[PDB]
């Protein structure tokens, strides 16, 4: 529905999904096509 | 926490004459009629 992102999808992924896979019955480890969001600091040289 | 992510445990019991089966049913049920993004799961003896 044009609403989440490539980057949306894969914070919901890894804050909501992957971890309750990971202790799933049988499952070994379990890689993310993508990444969890962090706040972002994108400093400014020039600002500073 | 339950499986990684908030909770809070809830006690009870079934009442004379009624299967522990036939009160998780309600319990279920009741728990349907929340609100948005809540969730339940059994835990403990009533996982077993």
């Amino acid at each position: 529905d044009g609403t989440m992102t490539q980057e949306d999808i894969s914070d919901y992924v890894a804050a909501n999904m992957k971890d309750a896979i990971s202790r799933t019955s049988g499952v070994g480890d379990v890689q993310l096509f993508g990444s969890q969001y962090a706040m972002r600091i994108w400093m400014n040289p020039n600002e500073l | 926490r339950y499986n990684g992510l908030p909770s809070m445990e809830i006690l009870g019991q079934a009442a004379p004459g009624k299967s522990t089966g036939e009160a998780m049913e309600l319990m279920e049920q009741l728990a349907s009629k929340l609100p948005t993004g809540v969730g339940y799961d059994w835990t403990g003896m009533s996982y077993q």
